Parts: C-alpha cells; sequence; structure tokens
C-alpha cells in the first residue's frame, strides 16, 4: 500500500543575486520507495544532481534529500518535479525565495 | 556495529 | 548529551528480478555514519563520515560480512511474508527494520529497539524489557511464537546491552568531528506585505542542531497559534535543519508580535 510525498524546495542560504548556493528538494511521506526526482530551470532538465539517503523515519515513510548547486537569480524559475507511484501525475513543486 | 539476524520471520 | 546509534534496514521487491535491493544505513546521534546497497556494482559497506574512514579493512569487512547475511535473511523473509498474507507472487513488496540503542547524558543504556514493519505497517517488534515481543497483526503471531521458541530476543538483547553500547562510545570517542557540537539557531524575521490588513510576518531560524525546535509567535505572551504557518523542519544539507513559521497581521501593529525560539544549544529562547 502507498503514502503520498510531501514536497519542499529551498535554498540552504539565504538567497542572494550572483551568490553561490546550493538548493534543496526534500521529499517526505512517501510509499512505496521507488521515487523520481527532477531538478529543473526554465523547463529543463538541472544535469548534475545529488541524492542523499534512502533512509525513513519512526512512521516508517521514507524521506530523500536531492540537491544542486546554482547561482540565485530574478531572471529564472528552478523547481523539482517529484514522481512516485502515488499519483497520476508529477509533481512541481517551485523554488520562491520567500519561503 | 550492524545486528545480525537469528531466525527468519 | 544523551546519544543513538541507528540502523535503517529496507528490502525491497519489485518484480522481473529474483533479487530484492537491500540497503542498510547507520547513524550516530541523527548523522549518518555507513552505508549499503544491494544493487551496487561492488556492494561494499562505506565510510559516510569523515570520522570514520579512520577504521581500517579488517572493520570494512566485519561489516560487509554482515550485509551480505542479512541480505539473505530478507530475501527469505520477504517470501515467508508473503505466504502469512496470502499476497500472491507477482508485485512489490517492503520490509523494514530498525534497531539501535540509546544512552543517557552519564554515556550509560536508556533504551534498545528492534522492530519490524511490513509494508510500511508496524508488523513485530520488541519490548522495552527486551525479552517479550509485540505482535501487532495476527500473521504477525506466527513470527511470534516462532522467535519465542528459537530464543530469538536474547540474542538482541545482547546486541543492545553489550556490543551496541561498547561500539557507540568509541563513536562518541572519535565522533567529535560533529558529534558532540550544537550548532545554534540563527534567527530572524522577514516582511513580504502588500494588501491592506496584510503584511504577513516570518520568523525563520537557521543553522541549528539537533532539529528539535519550536518557534513560536506571540501577542503579547498569549500564544499566536492561529493560522501559524509552520513548516516542517528541514535539513540544509549540512549537518543543520532549518524552520519558519509565519503568522498574519494587521500591518503597522509590528511591534508586540512576538515569536520566541527553543533550543538546546542556546543560553535562553530568542525572543523576536
Amino acid at each position: 500500500i502507498q503514502k503520498t510525498p510531501q514536497i519542499q524546495v529551498y535554498s540552504r542560504h539565504p538567497p542572494e543575486n550572483g551568490k553561490p548556493n546550493i538548493l534543496n528538494c526534500y521529499v517526505t511521506q512517501f510509499h512505496p520507495p521507488h521515487i523520481e526526482i527532477q531538478m529543473l530551470k526554465n523547463g529543463k532538465k538541472i544535469p548534475k544532481v545529488e541524492m542523499s539517503d534512502m533512509s525513513f523515519s519512526k512512521d516508517w515513510s521514507f524521506y530523500i534529500l536531492a540537491h544542486t548547486e546554482f547561482t540565485p537569480t530574478e531572471t529564472d524559475t528552478y523547481a523539482c518535479r517529484v514522481k512516485h507511484d502515488s499519483m497520476a501525475e508529477p509533481k512541481t513543486v517551485y523554488w520562491d525565495r520567500d519561503m | 556495529a550492524s545486528n545480525e539476524n537469528m531466525e527468519t520471520m | 548529551g544523551p546519544h543513538s546509534m541507528r540502523y535503517f534496514e529496507t528490502a525491497v521487491s519489485r518484480p522481473g528480478l529474483e533479487e530484492p535491493r537491500y540497503i542498510s544505513v547507520g547513524y550516530v546521534d541523527n548523522k549518518e555514519f555507513v552505508r549499503f546497497d544491494s544493487d551496487a556494482e561492488n556492494p561494499r559497506y562505506e565510510p559516510r563520515a569523515p570520522w570514520m574512514e579512520q577504521e581500517g579493512p579488517e572493520y570494512w569487512e566485519r561489516e560487509t560480512q554482515k550485509a551480505k547475511g542479512q541480505e539473505q535473511w530478507f530475501r527469505v523473509s520477504l517470501r515467508n511474508l508473503l505466504g502469512y498474507y496470502n499476497q500472491s507472487a507477482g508485485g512489490s513488496h517492503t520490509l523494514q527494520q530498525m534497531s539501535g540503542c540509546d544512552l543517557g547524558s552519564d554515556w550509560r543504556l536508556l533504551r534498545g529497539y528492534l522492530q519490524f514493519a511490513y509494508e510500511g505497517r508496524d508488523y513485530i517488534a520488541l519490548n522495552e524489557d527486551l525479552k517479550t515481543w509485540t505482535a501487532a497483526d495476527m500473521a504477525a503471531q506466527i513470527t511470534r511464537r516462532k522467535w519465542e521458541q528459537s530464543g530469538a530476543a536474547e540474542h538482541y538483547k545482547a546486541y543492545l546491552e553489550g556490543e551496541c553500547v561498547e561500539w557507540l562510545h568509541r563513536y562518541l570517542k572519535n565522533g567529535n568531528a560533529t558529534l558532540l557540537r550544537t550548532d545554534s539557531p540563527k534567527a530572524h524575521v522577514t516582511h513580504h506585505p502588500r494588501s491592506k490588513g496584510e503584511v504577513t510576518l516570518r520568523c525563520w531560524a537557521l543553522g541549528f542542531y539537533p532539529a528539535d525546535i519550536t518557534l513560536t509567535w506571540q501577542l503579547n505572551g498569549e500564544e499566536l497559534t492561529q493560522d501559524m504557518e509552520l513548516v516542517e523542519t528541514r535539513p540544509a544539507g549540512d549537518g543543520t535543519f532549518q524552520k519558519w513559521a509565519s503568522v498574519v497581521v494587521p500591518l503597522g501593529k509590528e511591534q508586540n508580535y512576538t515569536c520566541r525560539v527553543y533550543h538546546e544549544g542556546l543560553p535562553e529562547p530568542l525572543t523576536l
């Protein structure tokens, strides 16, 4: 049986134009374990992405942290396309510097 | 250090 | 400071490959430190901390020796459980276990853990007493009777009261390389308004460790719990965590709106 994923997009360091940073995509609460994660910018796939664990927690639900180096800007859109079996269609959360 | 399981399920 | 050591195991079947995916994953206090994955090209346990790199070969294979054992144990058990539930061969199954120990400030044991969960649900698990099991559902009783019989719990208890403790202690003692450190929160408020009656205040907190934190908005001292946007404590990717909490406000009232902050690694609650 299947649990639906809770996605969060954010930055390691409080964004700042021109300053180096790393984009986080924290997926949570899912089941089964197979999941697919895509980092995107301007609708195109960020090429090098680095995934964490395949760990879980006390309620037995899995979690995963994906990340990529990125230089924040006012000119582009950054997103995280998740794809678990618990959803007919992929989900895509958008990076929003305010939260 | 890992644990090691005995009897199966 | 209180501590823990954790092993997060997970077998997984998907069809068309009679050989599941096994993955163990170690953790000292809240920080990973070892990892195995059956689906590797060279399936071998690996360091994941810096302080772990300090072990040398006999250790590195005493563990991979074990991982290959458990790998076989999971393959076997996953099939057994198949029978207890009348699942026919043909779909995706999942078996997970979690085992570890906890020790107080005084370096002594507090609690052991050994617990399994089939399909994401609790299957069977070991009591605080380390002598007796709690079976969750009927099928879980087969295993229970089966295991009371074969004295499986002593072994467990032994690993938990002995080799878990004795081994953590030494993880602790090489452990300062992050373990015994307490990264304090770095808290500040945002803003972002527009609309009459709107201002949307935002108390952040950043860079802390451990993840246990409680941000609280307050009107004088009456906790502003109303429409408090609370975000799930998330990781930074570095060994720290983040969090924020919003509250909606009538624009210009910002004076007596104040989020306190709480954390083990702080002098006293950070008032903002």
